[PDB]
């Protein structure tokens, strides 16, 4: 058991200057706007598929992640092949 | 964005053209800051830095609340983890050995297994 | 002189009172003052409080001077743990006028009227040993004990002779250390901390929190950008730009250390901060000597001229907030020579108003 005691952080650059050009879209439930209500804090959170793991599935190595703000939930996917 | 006082829409500036953008937008700011026709150089030097500082501390206020932490994501079966930072995705990697060593708090390098350094 | 002001005597001659405990008061005696929107100034003065109303008229059936005996505290008494309530707001003699004192500790001792000064009622909060609190009075004939620890207590005066108390809604205290807090036009209670700002809208007998702002994480970058870092928060008031905050900012590796003095505007509209700030740095630039000697307050006495005074105990600084379009000259004013000095400060009629320990109210007037 290689006792992989530390990590490092490795900064996935986004260096394209292209922000992935996220596609807006804006959902207006039929509710309204509390004014005062809680600030929640920023949050995050990840999902990984079924089979990624499997070396012949279409979803190998692939997931998704998303910030959320306010208002605003930022979903990505990435895969790394 | 802010030094302009100015909404132009962004356009997704290359790199290049941002650094010329900076570039002329400080150099107009010292401009208007020399008022005399008659400034000394080091009376400018002066002026020059108070100026790119002002950018400076600028950018800075603006990492910082990008920088701003959220939370952590492990895969079960293939034990990736990544670190979601507000303005950016971390990968953890596993760190070599030399490197742990080196880099850990003095406090905790007295409790090393030593049976994984070496046999 | 002064090069833009007229500095001189605001009002009638002192009451005999006021002026024993001025002619008496050495420099080693400390003397507060709190001098009220409604035309009353209260003096404290060793273990008594001096109550008058400003005389704009010399007529001797006009005067009024009551002294009021305080609850025993092993601390000095402060004018800013004391406050004046008026019937219906409105200042039309000794019957109108209601006063309540707290000490340090929270022991806290009421008048229904300053006509009757052995008439009151006591009772008690509680407080850690070393508080500074402000006692405020605000609507519905009630009051607001607010402590060094941002712990904000409602005291209401009921006919029977008690006093009812309560915390307010998410005002438990319990870093949220208090600088200062204002009490606004309508039902606005607003309390400036050494991170935040808090709003609440009250009515007769209770309170909503309306909200509070991390303005260390919105105004910290502007501030730092308006002068070149610690910021300290110190005062709060407000004009028709909206809120007016009073803060402190200095850097220690400058090669000569500074401390500056901004006053930050910012609107209060809804319960979220604007993308606008206003940073206007002041000409108060005292070198840096110790955290606990940066002391200065903030008066605002002209809603709509964009001007402010600022001020420690040896001199006051006129200066400009917002864009400075109708400000006043910026200037320094002196009250620093032969044992002279600024007890308070407030305003009467939206004049500026000082009280100094050489020459008692003094207005500043432009010329």
């Amino acid at each position: 058991v290689n006792l992989e005691r530390s990590y490092m952080e490795l900064i996935g650059a986004e260096r394209e200057t292209s922000r992935r050009n996220f596609r807006d879209l804006s959902l207006r439930p039929d509710v309204n706007l509390v004014i005062g209500g809680p600030k929640y804090a920023d949050c995050a959170g990840g999902y990984c598929y079924s089979e990624s793991s499997s070396l012949l599935s279409a979803t190998r190595n692939r997931f998704l992640h998303w910030t959320s703000y306010a208002d605003t939930l930022e979903l990505v996917e990435i895969s790394l092949d | 964005q802010i030094l302009r006082k100015g909404s132009g829409r962004v356009l997704d500036l290359s790199w290049e053209e941002l650094r010329k953008d900076v570039t002329l937008t400080v150099e107009n700011e010292i401009q208007n800051a020399v008022i005399d026709y008659d400034v000394s150089q080091e009376e400018f030097r002066q002026i020059n830095i108070e100026n790119w500082c002002k950018f400076y501390t600028c950018c800075l206020q603006y990492q910082e609340t990008l920088s701003r932490p959220l939370a952590l994501l492990v895969h079960p079966d293939t034990n990736m983890v990544c670190l979601l930072r507000k303005g950016f995705l971390s990968f953890l990697a596993p760190c070599s050995l030399v490197e742990h060593l080196y880099l850990v708090p003095a406090e905790h390098l007295l409790t090393v297994d030593e049976s994984v350094i070496s046999d | 002189e002064t090069v833009n002001y007229n500095v001189q005597l605001f009002g009638s001659s002192l009451p005999v009172k006021v002026m024993e405990a001025l002619s008496n008061a050495s420099a080693d005696e400390p003397m507060a003052a709190c001098i009220h929107e409604g035309g009353w100034a209260w003096l404290a003065c060793n273990d008594r409080l001096i109550i008058w109303k400003i005389s704009h008229s010399s007529s001797a059936k006009l005067m009024v001077c009551k002294e009021l005996p305080l609850p025993l505290s092993d601390s000095e008494w402060s004018a800013d743990l004391v406050d004046i309530c008026a019937q219906t707001g409105d200042p039309a003699a000794a019957q109108s006028v209601a006063l309540m004192a707290a000490t340090p500790e929270g022991s806290s001792r009421y008048w229904p009227n300053i006509l009757h000064e052995g008439t009151y009622i006591e009772s008690y909060t509680e407080f850690g040993s070393s508080l500074c609190a402000f006692v405020t009075a605000v609507k519905g004939n009630s009051f607001i004990l607010s402590s060094e620890k941002n712990q904000l207590v409602r005291l209401t005066p009921d006919a029977s002779g008690k006093m009812n108390q309560r915390v307010l809604p998410q005002g438990q205290g319990m870093e949220s250390t208090l600088c200062s807090v204002l009490w606004d036009k309508g039902d606005c209670f607003y309390t400036l901390t050494d991170s935040s700002i808090n709003k609440w809208d009250l009515d007769d007998t209770s309170e909503s929190q309306v909200l509070n702002w991390d303005m260390s994480r919105v105004l910290r970058e502007y501030i730092s950008d308006a002068i070149w870092i610690n910021i300290n928060y110190l005062s709060l008031n407000q004009n028709c730009d909206g809120l007016v905050i009073l803060s402190a900012a200095w850097h220690p590796g400058d090669n000569p250390c500074q401390i500056y003095y901004t006053l930050v505007t910012v609107k209060d509209e809804g319960y979220n901060i604007s993308d606008e700030i206003t940073v206007e740095v002041t000409q108060f630039n005292p070198v840096f000597q110790a955290r606990g000697m940066q002391l200065c307050q903030l008066v605002v006495p002209n809603f709509s001229s964009q001007a402010c005074y600022l001020y420690t105990q040896e001199m006051i600084f006129a200066c400009s907030t917002g864009t400075g379009r109708s400000t006043l000259p910026q200037e320094k004013i002196p009250f620093e020579a032969q044992g002279d000095n600024i007890v308070g400060a407030g305003s009467c009629e939206g004049w500026p108003v000082f009280f100094i320990r050489k020459s008692g109210m003094l207005t500043v007037v432009a010329r």
